[PDB]
């Protein structure tokens, strides 16, 4: 029962895959949009980005160990590592909350020129992406609470599991494309 | 149509389009005609109502029939496709025409529910009609300034695309003398059915200076921006219009309007 | 096992590093920067997903990982498809 | 109550619409009084409304295809009117501002609301059977995708009666759709409708991929599945790696309508022809997505009346393999005019041309099933045997067009036109109808009245041939699409022709109506006792002609290609099992409807601006989502008992009839 | 049978004729004279194939066949290759 | 035991159309290979080739006919059709060798240009191939005439019956690339 | 060798080269090194005498392990062919050089066992030497009098072929002024190891006038194809030589020889 759910879900990320991938060639195209406006090397803090995937991939890390302690049948170490990768997913989320933040009240909103657009679209999409991941985590977390670690919760980890490591891949992807190339 | 737009055009790009056209048609009717003869054929001969027609409900695979089956789509697409590759780098519209004559360039901005021509070197400018000596290369410089449209005569031969910002070139020459329809083929919105133009194919140059020197006596000038965009407002089912001044640039501010 | 994900972690710590360092000193030609961050990147893609990600049944060993290779495929038509077309499309309206 | 809406957005002056939105409201109004008076609220509620069920999900997606075929029809007809009469050297009745809203939402209506619903219950009907599984992998998913698609068509009708549609063309083209040139809310309506029905599409297609996969019988190997299975995986897949170019397409220009971004803006750096590229990027593996199922049709109608075995099993599922490969590189054939180089023009043309191989080696096959076999002369025989003329001929304009030279002055023009309605009457709808009378005894227990069913087919094909060969020689004569006012003369006698053509199928529509009406009327007569009215080869007519909720009381073993053929050659065909077990189903869930309302409340706030209203619409969704995230009763035990009786009264009827 | 055989000359006589007559008499255009006879020649290659030629076991029917379709694509490469390397190779030589 | 003889044979054909490729491709280079000297236009008479497929094609019906009156278990007809197999593959050889010794005597030999080289290389390669086929049918019809029909018998008829066609195959390409392309 | 021809080069081409197999070097041992260090490793770690050593005679699949053998040589191979693909079309021997001083031509035809040079410009003839000003572009016009044989000059770059009756192109130039070797690089017959000659860069182009000069003053002319054909007889370790006079079109005599 477990394997058809996991299996559809593996192809949902996979339709995820082409989902971001879209917008990764939009943004390519775009790359050089700007006009008369900010550009990808006037902008781009790489520190900032750095603790960010750091962050991120800390969370990844965590959620790791979570799986691991529910193979090993423990509720509480399971709990404990949740919630320490639910933390480093709401840090990620709150540093790009900021970055959107600074880069609106600067007037470099998603309305200044067609770089800046694509560029909010993939980061928001990614940011929606993860922020459903964390709205999962919490509902995840409150049913294990009250139901323990049945077949349903197994089933829904491996598939959480599934959904934050392909979350993890497609940031790798994002810095290597957006940030770090557009600084270079 | 025998006597049809495209099946008996005025152009020389037409006829190319045509020729190509009927070699086509020719090379896919080998393959398409015996598929519907063979569906009649077989309905009628072997239908449940006869009684001589023979049976077989147990032959499920030949390897003749297969092997039939599959080579002869394959080599009409492989003379079709290189019929294809050879016409397609022939008859490219970004592409000047091989003539003695030299071409004369024409500038097409698209506003919005009418046409916008203007001569450069003869430096006038017309709403909703073109002319050009007959037997001469003419070179289309193609923009919109506004919704996308598209730029087609049909009769003398390949359409394009008008977009805001970006010049887009033609080539079209004309064999035969007269007057010919010209359209726009992308909707554009609520006016697109007035967007209807003449393209008038002189039968010698000196009709051409007189329709030349006929467009300069118009009382109406576009030396500047603010009378461009007095003509752009938008209106519908434009009649044909004339100015005698054009600014040296005008095309070149128009496609700068949108910074591209 | 715990030393698989140790593993993976320590080679992303490195391959997210490096990248970082190199790009921020320009240590190198521009060409060099791109194609080795772009390497590094790849092949961090491929750590996360050798060590970190895991299947429970393991079941359809064969089939899960021909659904990722067809996910490629496609990929490596869509975006390249694209950006080559886009390429052409704007050498063509240029003012020349 | 805020926003844009107002009593404004309600056309009062216009009388077309009002009448049409009355004729609207008082059918509504009636079937509600019908449903009160005979008290099968209840009924519905339990056993359609809300049924995990993949047969009853089926059948509720043919009526909502058939329903929404009238609208698109009546829309045509009105087009086919107002040209006609515009020919003559007169004004006509449909302004451009009523003409364009009318040839959009005709479009929009048509192939995300009348061949992709129809297609769907074709597959949700027979698909599971033909497998020989119970159910789909995800049956709430299935009844959630059915109700996104009715949300979808929910605000495109709702967009006639208040506010105004797209003027836009069906795929909304960025500079005209944009915030500048359309200040409209119809655009707004296309972005939500198709936004919700493609991500209904893209649940359908992830749970059939994994259903035809995981949820086989055992000893059925990949390469011992009927063909309309193959069919249905290869468009399934098309669906899975297609429908996020349309999601993200239609994302990025909302953002650009609502948030006033520049992706594809004549100005500010914008890129307006990406968004072309992005969607017919999406836009041709949705054609293949209408194509293939109905292929796999034709195949089993093939097997089915020609009482022979299918020819080239192995030839016809590598073509289809070959087709959905081949589906996704082969885009650029739809802009050859936006200006592009030689190059990329010739490789898109040839990559064009060799999909027209294995559609031909697939044709050749099914007149090779036809070659030394006995036909019988029914309903859906002669619509296979239409369908292979009329695809022909669509398929040669089709390669014709795919040319570049050839396009360079064909592209825009009735030609276009002519190809692409030639092909879609030619497979989908054909295949459609073919489908419907071929598989009505295992949706209802009772046959399709030939004689009607022969005169609707009739009609159709010759309608179709009287409406559509005039608009070749349109194209020809240098007619373009989208025209309204002010046609040249020249023009006049072939659209007459093509109005001719258009009543005609209206005579076939009317003539199907008729048909369904007078099978409703004498469905004691026209029983199917047996389960197996034409000896069909696939699992699916094993059962009784109205199939359990339960698809097997036990889940047949499978050896060969042909699992029921060779169980009757075999002489093992209705033989009572030794003792019935226990059997794990699924609980019918309610909660679809609560998330399609939400849906249908924030699409429709998100339209008007109504910040509020979508906020709470939204929250509500993901309320309801959590909710029955919580709940674990989804699921039940069927007793032996009744599984018996249902098996007893099956083979007393077997025993009787036989 | 002899039924196949003789549909086999029937065919070949009729694709031997007919390019014959039509290059003796200058009937058409050189392009359409070339296209026409090599499209009669392949399916005339095929004629004898098809009716002519027989496998006695005809038990690798699917082996045999493999065979001559593999015999093919090695053809393809070769000859085309072959054509198109000294077609350059010429074009580069040349007194310009 | 016929079985592995005759896919042996059919792998040597397979080989031998890798070889007569080579041969088309070195021909289709040096097709304008001539320097003042013969065309293909100037020598090339259509009527002797016309003459030549029809008699070679009438050699591969009679042989046909050989094999099914062999499937027929009869001798004498076998042996007929053979003798008029080995008459019209004579036939064809002779006209090929008239034509090489008008070519020679006329000043237009192997030795003139490269086109005249290709030319004959092709043709000549086709003509020992026919002459071996002509050899191999004296010995099988000479075989017939003392032993009868055996195994081994039946399976040397079946491969020279794969020979025969390919050789006729062959030769349809021959004319079609050499013969009637070159007289356009 | 860090002081070899080719790792240290005089010419830019034998730059750019230089540069190309490093890079594809540095991209190849990512891969190759790892392989050497495994094969060492599972040798030694792995042998029979351990006892430690995990034993696994049933683990005879990894798709992990399979995943990662696929893909690195994949993206190895995807950027040095992109590498291949931009340096191959920029580094054709058949393509003028981007350098603002105009080109100097040599004709460079290739008797049996000897090198013959034609300035037909400054219209003199060497053997066994040729020279050019330091920083200038040269355009090499190379035909075979005989035998295939391969003109090369491996300080400078790229080498090409010499076939009869053929005219193949290349250019070079020398960035820093001296002489190198120049060599044949196919074997030609007996004498294919006498072929050996020097290429002076001079310092400034009043050296190379002065060099023109003092050939100029030789007392041997070429106005005739019988003195070509009598320097054209097969000899072995040929001397430099200088020809003052040279028939105007000697390059084009020698190619139409053979009738191309
Ligand atoms: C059912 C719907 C459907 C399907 C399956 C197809 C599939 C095909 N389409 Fe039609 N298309 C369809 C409906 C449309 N197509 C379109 C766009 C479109 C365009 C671009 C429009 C333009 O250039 O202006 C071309 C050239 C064609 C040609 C074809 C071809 C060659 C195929 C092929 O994939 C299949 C063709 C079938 C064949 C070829 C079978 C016949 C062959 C036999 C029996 C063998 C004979 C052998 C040979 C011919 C070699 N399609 C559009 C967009 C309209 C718009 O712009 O809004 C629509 C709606
Ligand atoms: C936008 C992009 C699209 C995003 C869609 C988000 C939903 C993704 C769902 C992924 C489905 C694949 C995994 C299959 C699986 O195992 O799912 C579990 C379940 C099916 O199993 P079931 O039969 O329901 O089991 C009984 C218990 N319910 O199926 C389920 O997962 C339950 C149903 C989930 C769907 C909820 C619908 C939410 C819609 C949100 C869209 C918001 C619209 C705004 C505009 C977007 C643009
Ligand atoms: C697919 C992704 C598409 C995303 C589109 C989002 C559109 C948001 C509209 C915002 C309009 C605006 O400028 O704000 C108006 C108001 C002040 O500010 C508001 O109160 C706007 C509230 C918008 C809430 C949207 C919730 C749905 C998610
Ligand atoms: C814009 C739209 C934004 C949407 C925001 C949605 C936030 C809320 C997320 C949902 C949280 C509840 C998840 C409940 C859960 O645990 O589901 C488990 C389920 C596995 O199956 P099962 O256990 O049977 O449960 C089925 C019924 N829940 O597994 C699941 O069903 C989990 C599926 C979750 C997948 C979320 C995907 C979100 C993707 C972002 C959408 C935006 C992208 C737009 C792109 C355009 C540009
Ligand atoms: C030049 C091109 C090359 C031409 C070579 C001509 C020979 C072709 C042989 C084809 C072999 C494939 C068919 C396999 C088969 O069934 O052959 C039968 C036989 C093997 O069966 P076996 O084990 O011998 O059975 C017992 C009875 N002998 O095997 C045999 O066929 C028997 C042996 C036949 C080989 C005879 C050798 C003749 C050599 C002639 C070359 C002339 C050289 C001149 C220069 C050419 C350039
Ligand atoms: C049943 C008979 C049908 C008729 C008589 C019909 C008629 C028409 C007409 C007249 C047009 C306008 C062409 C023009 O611009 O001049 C049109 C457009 C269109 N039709 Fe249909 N149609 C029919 C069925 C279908 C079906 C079944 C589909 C889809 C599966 C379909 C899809 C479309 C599309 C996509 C357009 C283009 C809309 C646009 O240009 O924006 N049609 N139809
Ligand atoms: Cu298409």
């Amino acid at each position: 029962a477990g394997g058809t759910k996991i299996f559809g879900f593996w192809i949902y990320l996979m339709s995820d895959c082409i989902l971001f991938s879209i917008l990764f060639a939009t943004y390519a195209v775009l790359v050089n949009g700007t006009a008369g406006g900010p550009t990808g090397k006037d902008i781009f803090e790489l520190p900032f980005v750095l603790v960010e995937t750091f962050l991120l991939l800390f969370s990844s890390i965590t959620y790791g160990m979570a799986a691991i302690a529910m193979y090993k049948n423990n509720k509480s170490q399971v709990i404990s590592w949740l919630a320490l990768t639910w933390l480093f997913g709401a840090g990620f989320i709150g540093m790009e909350i900021y970055e959107f933040h600074h880069l609106i009240v600067n007037g470099m909103g998603p309305d200044r020129s067609g770089f800046l657009s694509a560029f909010f679209a993939l980061v928001g999409t990614h940011g929606l992406h993860v922020t459903s991941g964390l709205i999962w985590m919490a509902v995840l977390m409150v049913q294990i609470a009250r139901r323990g670690l049945t077949s349903t919760n197994r089933t829904r980890i491996m598939c959480l599991s599934l959904f934050w490591h392909f979350l993890d891949v497609v940031w790798i992807c994002v810095f290597t494309v957006v940030y770090l190339m557009g600084a270079m | 149509g025998c006597n049809s737009a495209l099946l008996d055009p005025k152009g020389q790009i037409g006829l190319e389009q045509r020729s190509l056209i009927l070699t086509a048609f020719g090379l896919m009717l080998i393959v398409v005609i015996p598929a519907i003869l063979m569906a009649v054929g077989f309905a009628w001969k072997y239908r449940a109502s006869n009684k001589d027609a023979k049976y077989s409900p147990n032959w499920s695979h030949s390897n003749k029939v297969e092997a039939v089956v599959w080579t002869v789509p394959i080599l009409i697409i492989i003379f079709l496709a290189v019929l294809t590759w050879k016409t397609t780098h022939a008859l490219e519209p970004s592409k000047p025409l091989a003539h003695d004559e030299k071409p004369i360039t024409i500038e097409v901005v698209s506003m919005d529910w009418k046409w916008f021509f203007i001569y450069p070197e003869q430096g006038i400018a017309t709403v909703n009609e073109i002319a050009f000596p007959a037997n001469t290369p003419v070179y289309f410089k193609v923009t919109s300034n506004s919704v996308m449209n598209s730029f087609f005569i049909p009769r003398l031969g390949s359409q394009i695309y008008a977009m805001a910002g970006m010049q887009t070139r033609l080539h079209l020459i004309a064999n035969e003398p007269g007057t010919y329809d010209g359209i726009s083929a992308s909707y554009s919105g609520p006016g697109f059915s007035g967007m209807k133009f003449k393209a008038i194919a002189t039968p010698d140059r000196a009709a051409f200076d007189q329709w030349v020197a006929k467009a300069k006596q118009s009382p109406n000038t576009m030396s500047d921006m603010a009378a461009f965009e007095k003509l752009a407002a938008p209106s519908e089912y434009n009649q044909v219009e004339y100015f005698s001044n054009v600014k040296p640039d005008l095309f070149a501010d128009v496609i700068n309007k949108f910074m591209a | 096992s715990v030393k698989t994900y140790m593993t993976g972690f320590i080679l992303s710590i490195i391959l997210t590093v490096i990248p970082f360092w190199m790009v921020m000193t320009g240590a190198a030609s521009p060409a060099v920067i791109l194609g080795t961050i772009l390497a590094m990147a790849v092949v961090q893609v491929l750590v996360h997903l050798v060590c970190f990600l895991h299947m429970n049944t393991k079941s359809d060993e064969g089939w899960n990982m021909t659904a990722f290779v067809f996910t490629v495929l496609i990929i490596a038509i869509l975006v390249v498809g694209s950006i080559w077309i886009m390429w052409n499309l704007n050498y063509n309206m240029m003012m020349h | 109550m805020f926003g844009k809406l107002s009593l404004d957005a309600v056309p009062f002056h216009e009388p077309i619409v009002m009448v049409t939105i009355a004729g609207i409201i008082l059918g509504g109004l009636a079937l509600v009084g019908l449903i009160t008076y005979f008290g099968k609220w209840t009924y519905l509620w339990k056993e359609w409304l809300t049924s995990v069920d993949h047969k009853r999900l089926g059948i509720m997606y043919i009526i909502v295809a058939i329903v929404m075929l009238l609208r698109g029809f009546a829309d045509a007809i009105m087009m086919r009117s107002q040209q006609a009469l515009a020919s003559a050297g007169e004004a006509g009745f449909l302004p451009p501002h009523h003409y364009d809203q009318i040839f959009t939402a005709h479009g929009v209506i048509m192939i995300f609301f009348v061949a992709m619903p129809f297609v769907i219950g074709l597959m949700n009907l027979v698909v599971p059977l033909q497998i020989g599984a119970r159910d789909v992998a995800f049956p709430f998913l299935n009844n959630l995708s059915f109700w996104f698609t009715v949300v979808g068509v929910i605000l495109v009708n709702v967009s006639l009666g208040v506010g105004e549609f797209a003027q836009t063309g069906w795929l909304a083209y960025p500079p005209l759709s944009g915030i500048e040139y359309s200040p409209g809310v119809g655009v707004d309506y296309w972005i939500w409708s198709l936004q919700l029905s493609g991500i209904g599409t893209t649940l359908t297609g992830i749970n059939f991929f994994v259903t035809i996969l995981k949820m086989r019988a055992p000893g059925m190997t990949m390469f011992k599945m009927p063909v309309f299975t193959w069919a249905s995986l290869c468009a399934n897949v098309l669906i899975i790696a297609s429908f996020p170019i349309l999601t993200v397409t239609v994302a990025l220009l909302t953002l650009d309508r609502y948030l006033g971004t520049h992706f594809f803006t004549n100005d500010m750096g914008g890129n307006m022809m990406m968004y072309i590229n992005l969607i017919w990027a999406w836009g041709h593996p949705e054609v293949y997505i209408l194509i293939l199922p109905v292929f796999g049709v034709f195949s089993e109608i093939a097997a089915t009346f020609s009482r022979k075995r299918l020819f080239g099993y192995t030839s016809l599922v590598w073509a289809t393999v070959c087709i959905t490969v081949l589906s996704f590189i082969v885009w650029l054939h739809h802009f050859f005019t936006m200006g592009a180089g030689a190059n990329v023009n010739a490789f898109f043309g040839i990559t064009t041309m060799i999909i027209a191989i294995p559609t031909g080696v697939k044709i050749f096959n099914w007149l090779f099933t036809m070659y030394q076999g006995r036909i019988v002369f029914h309903s859906a025989m002669l619509w296979t045997i239409g369908f292979i003329v009329t695809f022909s001929v669509g398929g040669m304009t089709g390669v014709l067009l795919a040319v570049p030279g050839a396009d360079f002055v064909l592209h825009n023009s009735l030609f276009l036109i002519a190809h692409f309605h030639n092909v879609i009457i030619g497979g989908v709808v054909f295949g459609c109808f073919a489908g419907m009378t071929y598989w009505w005894p295992k949706a209802f227990g009772f046959k399709l009245n030939e004689t009607w069913g022969k005169r609707a087919f009739w009609f159709w094909i010759i309608g179709f041939f009287v409406a559509f060969m005039p608009l070749y020689a349109l194209g020809f004569m240098g007619m373009t699409r989208r025209l309204s006012q002010q046609i040249d003369p020249q023009f006049h006698t072939m659209l007459m022709i093509a109005a001719s053509g258009a009543v005609l199928i209206a005579l076939g529509i009317l003539c199907l109506v008729i048909q369904m009406y007078v099978s409703i009327r004498d469905r004691d007569q026209n029983r199917d006792l047996t389960g197996d009215p034409w000896g069909g080869r696939t699992l699916e007519w094993a059962t009784s002609s109205p199939p359990p909720f339960y698809n097997f009381a036990v889940v047949p073993h499978v050896h060969e290609r042909d699992a029921f053929w060779e169980m009757k050659e075999k002489g093992e065909a209705y033989k009572k099992p030794d003792h019935y077990e226990e059997i794990h189903m699924p609980k019918n869930s309610g909660a679809g409807i609560v998330i399609a309302a939400f849906s249908t409340i924030f699409g429709f706030a998100m339209i008007w601006h109504i910040w509020w209203l979508a906020i709470v619409g939204f929250a509500g969704m993901i309320i309801t989502w959590i909710v029955k995230s919580f709940d674990e009763d989804v699921d039940y035990y069927v007793p032996v008992a009744e599984i018996e009786k249902l098996e007893n009264q099956h083979f007393d009827e077997i025993t009787k009839a036989g």
